[PDB]
């Protein structure tokens, strides 16, 4: 047996064991979001003693 | 060339198992070599 072959032969199933492991993310959105405040109005009112 | 191609099936099988071992695979290429005598023997059959 050559040295480079005992090196492969070295490594074992059982001997070494990989395993794959990610991160659940999130799937990335976009939104888009428009505010504006209640509609306002103009108001006069004239007051007097006789009303 | 039956009986060759049974014992060809085999080989294969251990080969599967040497390469897990990393172990260098000699009676794999003795096997190979009975394989290829096996193989000639084909060849007559396949022209018969």
């Amino acid at each position: 047996h050559d040295e480079e072959a005992i090196k492969q032969t070295l490594r074992n199933k059982f001997n070494y064991n990989t395993r794959e492991c990610q991160t659940i993310n999130p799937s990335i959105r976009e939104r888009g979001v428009s505010t504006e405040p209640p509609p306002s109005d103009t108001i006069c009112g004239n007051i007097t003693q006789w009303e | 060339e039956d009986e060759y191609d049974v014992k060809y099936q085999m080989y294969k099988i251990n080969a599967r198992g040497e390469n897990l071992f990393g172990l260098q695979n000699q009676k794999y290429p003795e096997l190979e070599k009975t394989d290829a005598e096996i193989k000639n023997l084909n060849k007559l059959y396949n022209l018969y």
